[PDB]
């Protein structure tokens, strides 16, 4: 299945190699690919599709928080989340949203 | 020392202290005399065969074969017998009084027809979550056996309009009423049935579509005791005022989950309410201002229920804790606006309170489960 | 407390000493009295009005069993687990099971 493709891409991502798009949050660099973030978050396709460069450097507003941000990519990849009751509000949109996000 | 020298009355009084399983499994094999004692109209007129699952399918031929005075049939949570296995017993039904069958989905209106025409005497028809119970059988239930005195028809979405009128014109001896989320219930079936029998005490119409046009006319009767008007469609405020001012005899008032109802009713309920005993206000949008009135102007109160209150006054709750003499019913749940003093001090300060906080009712529940 | 939560959790997953019984589509969850009071105001509406030792509750046909199953573990563990196939019916984070205004 294509989920095998997704899991293989995930494992490749979790080696810091074959990573194409790099996210920067107040210094932390989170590496990932080019196609998948385009498929996931509509704020990202905006900054991606307009270039054909080699190495990309996309920064996110202070509005998006790191603590909720790590599971966002995880749910983009494997559609499984871990979360407790203290960090919910800055994620309560259930259509992801959280970014701009007037659709 | 012979136990069989005792008169049969004493032996029956002894055997009445054993469950049906004990009586039919152990005490019926000891000897001939004990087996003959554990078989009577005494022990076989209160059946209560609830939740006996896939064991009573065709057996109901023998429980009522020579038994003559079954009056307490209870086959709740049944999942084994069919329409045949209940109509065979329904054929005789000599003086049945309190037929009860909850959640028995396999039963249909045929069982109702069988039980409603073969016993002109009844006192309780508390059926439950049985679906496919259409209204054609309840018509004949109200037509033939007009002696029934108590119904219960929750979660049966086929009792829309004909049923209430049909067991409202003929039958008149009803005392208690209970209804659940049953759609297609029109208002033009209760207004007519509001002048015949004013002796009703318990009224429950939770999740129903009864318009206040019949609630306005409730001022006629002055003998109502208990109310369960939860999630009702804009009942009149002045009618509630008149029924609480005139009818001193009033036991229960729930009125939970109502949003158009305002703060005025609970503000004024402490002006004259002296015999009020409990209040169930869950997730109410109270403006934390009636606490002073309910503590200062009310001296007779023993049950209080605080629900999903986003805001509360810890000082006011502490004051009302010692303001009363016996009001200790603080079942607080999910109260985020709370300190860590009351749950730490009042536990030992008042050793006559059980409380409901999560930190406490986890060890106590395990301890009481282990002991019993 | 936390270990109290876990102990109650296991006692739930023993099928012993369970007070409230939830009846959805013939399926019967068995859970306690206090916890479902903590979870959703809809249930604490239908419990506290009774002091009966054994209780029974049914739920509207609108609330789906597939989305209903994870909610109990949610209530018991205070933990979030989700899959991309089953989101829309729980799209308020007040978990919005059909009707379902708290």
């Amino acid at each position: 299945h294509s989920t095998n493709v997704l899991l293989s891409l995930n494992d490749q991502r979790k080696k810091d190699v074959l990573c194409d798009v790099t996210i920067f949050v107040e210094g932390q660099r989170f590496r990932a690919h080019r196609s998948v973030l385009a498929a996931c978050s509509s704020y990202f396709h905006s900054r991606i599709v307009g270039q054909a460069d080699g190495e990309l450097n996309i920064t996110l507003p202070e509005e998006v928080t790191v603590k909720g941000f790590e599971p966002l990519i995880q749910f983009a990849y494997t559609a499984k989340l871990i979360l407790s009751k203290e960090n919910v509000d800055e994620v309560c949109k259930c259509v992801e949203f959280l970014s701009v996000h007037n659709i | 020392p012979d136990i069989n020298q005792l008169p049969p009355s004493i032996l029956l009084k002894i055997f009445s202290n054993l469950s049906l399983d004990e009586r039919c499994l152990s005490a019926s094999l000891v000897c001939k005399y004990w087996r003959d004692l554990c078989l009577d109209f005494q022990f076989w007129k209160q059946l209560d065969l609830s939740s006996r699952q896939q064991v009573t399918d065709e057996l109901l031929e023998k429980i009522a074969s020579r038994s003559q005075n079954i009056i307490e049939i209870n086959i709740s949570d049944c999942r084994s017998m069919s329409d045949n296995g209940v109509c065979v017993l329904a054929f005789k039904c000599p003086g049945l009084l309190r037929y009860t069958a909850y959640r028995c989905k396999q039963l249909s209106d045929t069982s109702i027809i069988a039980v409603a025409s073969h016993c002109p005497l009844l006192q309780k028809v508390h059926v439950g979550n049985q679906d496919k119970l259409t209204d054609e059988g309840l018509k004949q239930l109200g037509s033939k056996c007009r002696e029934l005195k108590d119904i219960h028809f929750g979660q049966c979405y086929k009792i829309s309009d004909e049923g209430m009128i049909v067991i409202a014109k003929g039958c008149l001896k009803l005392q208690r009423i209970y209804m659940q989320e049953n759609k297609l219930v029109t208002d033009q079936s209760v207004k007519a049935f509001a002048e015949h029998c004013p002796e009703l005490q318990y009224v429950g119409f939770m999740g129903c579509s009864v318009t206040s046009k019949g609630v306005i006319h409730l001022t006629k009767l002055r003998n109502l005791s208990s109310l369960d008007l939860r999630h009702i469609t804009e009942l009149d405020n002045e009618t509630v005022m008149e029924i609480v001012k005139r009818c001193k005899n009033l036991s229960s008032l729930n009125l939970c989950l109502n949003w158009i109802i305002n703060d005025r009713c609970v503000e004024v309920i402490a002006k004259e309410g002296q015999n009020l005993k409990e209040l169930y206000l869950v997730s109410c949008k109270i403006t934390d201002y009636a606490l002073i009135a309910i503590g200062r102007y009310s001296m007779t109160i023993e049950t209080v229920d605080v629900g999903w209150c986003k805001e509360i006054t810890d000082q006011g709750a502490t004051l009302i804790a010692q303001s009363s003499k016996s009001l200790r019913y603080l079942g607080l749940m999910r109260c985020d606006k709370v300190n860590e003093v009351t749950v730490e001090q009042l536990v030992q300060q008042y050793p006559h309170i059980t409380f409901s906080t999560v930190l406490q009712d986890c060890k106590r529940t395990l301890e009481r489960a282990y002991q019993m």
